[PDB]
């Protein structure tokens, strides 16, 4: 029936009282029933409550395993609904975790492959790179390199172009599915060009002082409409901070510094030079004995 | 023995008191639960011509004052309207109005939502009401 | 008594003692006899909204708005005025703020306290368009600056000069 709406929520009604009666293997496995049936309902925002309900610290107990592992499954749907990249990676994590996941060989594969594009999804920032160096540690990772070509593509500083990622991964990570491979994951396909762009921009501001707007549009590889937004966007949320000049002649990305700074630092460099000398002396007098 | 030396504390304080006037610093500040200890001609207008009194009758106004700092804390559920707190309120003062808020949160937190329900704040009002009944009273009073 | 404290204040550009005053009266008037009252008590509802556009917190005019009687007897053309404002202010649009308020400008001409504080929200608004705006740029064109905040280009120029 199309009554199903009201279905779901008569069972949930039920089960939202604590009970004791229920074993704890039972009155967990009777709560991921009912957030199953808060994602078809589509009200996100139940399903999270029931989510909160149970704790993490409980399942870790290997009786609970199993139900710590389909935990984590239901946690994913909830966060890819609302494109909550960073939070989907979390959960993905955990998944790994998990003994069984780690163990067996097949049962890792689509799991990390997943974790890859969802660290590469969440914005690049500072949060990602305290997180991609444990997913870097991880020899399990190191076995596949369809995946490991992107991550690491992403995480060395090194300048890529859009048009030509995105032909090298089409065949390939684009038909991966729940990943970019349904037909609402298409356009988180698409999302990832905001991404790769964002984080050419991200490098580029560090190393040019000054970049003439023109240069900086080819390398894009956007028209310079689009360009001009995104910058203004990266500015506001504060990562940089740059001045862009509108007759398009150039792009200035600094944050600029005080002459009391500047003299402060001149003070230092020259407290180094002095130690330098003075080293090099005593080690002059060990040389002449050594002959 | 040792009553004696309460008194000199306090003789030593009313004659320095008297003589702390026409100093451009503020006179002794002093709070008071209950004034049956005082003793009000020695402690008196001159020294202290400005006496507070602090009213527990309050208004609908005063209280509303009060709602506004408990609703910025966390956004109330929309089950119904900011306005419901305020009409329950009939007389009473901030310190019961905190005594409220405290429970109702508390609640809050078992259900997983951050927001505390006007249902939750509902029940924690209606509640207290103890305070020697009627029963007592009735028998030989009324 | 209560409604004058409440207009004081109310100019004085605080908006939580305010407010405080203003429901206190519309309460009265509801509870007195419908000779007049219920004609004051419209015009008392569109100022304890005002006070509440201006703290822009718009979570407060919907719990304001109710279908007890507010949006039945109390409904006027000033009441549609008032939250059509506060949305496009919510919006943050200094654009739909002049939209919404060209063709209230009736309603802001009958009322005196309205068209002030509409003055300056023009101003408030204004700012908080323009912090966002000179972050990212420097040496940018006017005409640029004009499509942002949705205003006239002279309009944009005169309104430097003084900030």
């Amino acid at each position: 029936e199309g009554k199903i709406d009201e279905a779901a929520d008569i069972l949930c009604e039920l089960q939202v009282e604590t009970y004791g009666s229920m074993e704890m293997s039972e009155k967990i496995q009777f709560i991921l029933e009912q957030m199953e049936l808060s994602i078809l309902k589509g009200d996100y925002s139940q399903a999270t409550v029931l989510s909160r309900k149970i704790l993490k610290k409980t399942f870790k107990n290997p009786k609970y395993e199993s139900l710590k592992l389909e935990y984590y499954n239901l946690l994913v749907k909830i966060s890819l609904h609302k494109r909550e990249y960073l939070e989907v990676a979390q959960y993905l994590q955990e998944i790994y975790q998990t003994d069984a996941i780690k163990s067996d060989e097949a049962k890792w594969k689509p799991v990390l492959s997943h974790i890859v594009y969802f660290l590469v999804l969440s914005p690049y920032g500072n949060l990602q790179n305290d997180l991609i160096h444990k997913i870097q540690n991880d020899n399990n990772l190191k076995k596949l390199e369809s995946q490991e070509s992107l991550v690491k593509l992403f995480t060395t500083n090194e300048l890529m172009r859009w048009p030509i990622v995105q032909k090298t991964y089409e065949p390939v990570l684009n038909e991966d599915d729940l990943a970019f491979g349904g037909e609402a994951n298409k356009h988180h396909w698409e999302d990832l060009q905001k991404r790769v762009i964002e984080h050419n921009l991200r490098v580029i501001s560090e190393y040019y002082s000054r970049i003439t707007l023109l240069r900086l549009n080819e390398l894009l590889d956007l028209t310079e409409s689009q360009t001009e937004t995104y910058i203004s966007d990266l500015v506001n949320q504060g990562i940089i901070y740059a001045k862009v000049n509108r007759p398009a002649k150039i792009v200035n990305f600094e944050k600029p510094k005080n002459s009391s700074q500047l003299l402060n630092e001149w003070s230092h460099n020259v407290d180094e030079l002095l130690e330098h000398i003075e080293t090099i002396g005593h080690l002059i007098t060990k040389e002449e004995i050594m002959h | 023995g040792s009553d004696r030396e309460v008194q000199r504390i306090l003789i030593e304080l009313l004659t320095q008191m008297d003589g702390f006037d026409q100093s451009t610093n503020v006179k002794v500040i002093m709070a008071t639960n209950r004034a049956d200890t005082l003793d009000p001609a020695l402690l008196r207008p001159g020294r202290l011509d400005r006496k507070i009194e602090f009213p527990s009758l309050r208004d609908r106004r005063e209280r509303r004052l009060i709602f506004g700092t408990i609703a910025s804390k966390m956004s109330l559920a929309p089950e119904a309207d900011l306005d419901s707190l305020i009409i329950r309120n009939d007389s009473l003062s901030g310190a019961v109005i905190a005594a409220i808020m405290q429970e109702a949160g508390l609640r809050a937190v078992r259900k997983n939502r951050y927001v505390i329900l006007q249902s939750d704040l509902e029940e924690a009002y209606a509640t207290q009401v103890k305070t020697d009944n009627t029963v007592d009273k009735f028998d030989f009073y009324k | 008594l209560d409604l004058m404290s409440g207009i004081l204040h109310c100019e004085d550009k605080d908006y939580k003692t305010a407010f405080s005053y203003f429901f206190e009266s519309f309460e009265s008037y509801h509870n007195l006899t419908t000779h007049n009252s219920y004609e004051k008590a419209c015009q008392v509802l569109k100022y304890m909204l005002l006070s509440k556009i201006m703290l822009n917190l718009i979570d407060d005019v919907k719990n304001i708005l109710n279908a007890k009687y507010t949006k039945e007897t109390y409904q006027s053309r000033g009441i549609d005025a008032m939250k059509a404002v506060a949305e496009a202010y919510n919006n943050r649009s200094l654009l739909d703020f002049n939209t919404a308020l060209k063709q209230y400008e009736k309603e802001l001409m009958g009322d005196e306290l309205t068209r002030s504080h509409f003055n300056a929200l023009y101003d408030t608004l204004l700012e908080s368009n323009l912090c966002k705006i000179i972050e990212p740029f420097e040496c940018v064109e006017i005409s640029h600056i004009s499509k942002i905040i949705g205003l006239d280009t002279q309009q944009v120029e005169g309104k430097l000069s003084q900030m």
